[PDB]
């Protein structure tokens, strides 16, 4: 008699069944998540990088645009980035169409 | 797949189904044979019902629990089972392996 | 045994609320960096 | 009868006239030299 | 499983609200700087060459 037939009830069993389900689908969907603000950080700093750039080739330009050698660098240049990526957008824009 | 936690239970009557007899197993066989496969398919049943892995799920709990023997979900139920022919059927092919004509009138009244 | 069992429980389930917590605070940090980028984005549209 | 320790210290077996007992006890370092820096509810149960 | 899955979800939160400060800062530090760079261009566009 001293010997009992189980320790506790199975109500006991469940809920801890119940409770260690809940908190691995928490914790998966939590990992997704973190996953996903990861992406996006990474994806921010990507953007505040381009930005970042941009306005540094928008200071140089504008230094440029006051000095008299600037025409003739233009005019020996036969390439330039922001002519380069216009024509390349326009280009995509009306095969895409 | 609708679940979560289901697919283990699911393969538990897969299996079960399984073990299960069909008529391979009987009347052109054995009668004796096909007695102790339904015996050793029910004390497998009582057994898994009885380990405590049925104790989540109250659906996959009670239908198991009406596949021993216990009626009280088609008691508590009696409106969806129909009339009591099929009540005697079900208590038929529950419990009554072989139908003997005396014990057939007496478990019908 | 069991006891452990309902203690490490206990101990998850207020991490849980302190995990939502900082998840609160991640997600409206995360939205303030974003409407800063935005901001940013139209800022440099306009200028270009 | 006698203890033993796995070579990569994560496992250590009760061996007797009868079998071997396993128990997982994981590493101890950082803090005041707990497990991981600080744990105890780590899986600690036997296995035959 | 779940107690070292929850410490692994703390230590990468720690790390991402960490990392998200020092991109706050940054996007904040090009706010100030682009700030002064705004009226500048306008400034400029007026300039039309003959």
């Amino acid at each position: 008699s001293r010997a009992c037939f189980q320790v506790g009830s199975e109500e006991e069993k469940r809920q801890l069944r119940t409770e260690s389900d809940g908190l691995h689908s928490f914790f998966l969907e939590i990992k997704e998540t973190t996953e996903s603000l990861r992406g996006e950080f990474s994806a921010m700093k990507i953007k505040n990088l381009e930005g970042f750039a941009s306005i540094e080739d928008v200071q140089q330009r504008n230094k440029l645009k006051q000095d008299p050698k600037y025409l003739q660098l233009l005019y020996k240049k036969p390439l330039d980035p922001k002519s380069e990526t216009q024509m390349q957008e326009i280009r995509r824009l009306n095969q895409y169409v | 797949s609708t679940s979560a936690s289901a697919r283990s239970m699911c393969r538990v009557l897969d299996d079960l189904l399984k073990k299960m007899p069909m008529l391979h197993t009987g009347g052109t066989q054995t009668l004796t044979e096909f007695e102790l496969k339904w015996q050793h398919w029910r004390e497998e049943c009582e057994r898994h019902l009885q380990n405590g892995t049925f104790s989540s799920n109250v659906h996959m709990e009670a239908v198991c629990r009406v596949l021993l023997g216990d009626e009280e979900v088609l008691l508590e139920k009696r409106d969806l089972m129909t009339t009591w022919y099929h009540f005697l059927v079900s208590r038929l092919l529950f419990k009554h392996p072989t139908v003997k004509p005396t014990e057939l009138h007496f478990y019908a009244q | 045994q069991k006891e452990k069992q309902l203690e490490d429980l206990r101990y998850c389930r207020e991490e849980r609320k302190s995990l939502t917590e900082t998840a609160e605070r991640l997600a409206e940090k995360f939205e303030e960096a974003k409407e800063k980028q935005e901001d940013l984005i139209n800022r440099l549209k306009r200028i270009l | 009868n006698e203890v033993l320790l796995s070579p990569t210290q994560h496992h250590v077996a009760l061996v007797g006239s009868k079998g071997v007992m396993v128990l997982e006890i994981p590493k101890r370092w950082g803090k005041k030299s707990e497990f991981e820096g600080g744990e105890k509810t780590v899986n600690c149960r036997t296995i035959p | 499983t779940l107690h070292r899955e929850m410490e692994k979800v703390k230590l990468d939160q720690k790390r991402l609200d960490q990392e998200l400060d020092f991109i706050l800062s940054q996007q904040k530090e090009l706010e100030d700087l682009l700030t002064p760079l705004e009226e500048s261009v306008k400034e400029q566009s007026g300039t039309i060459y003959l």
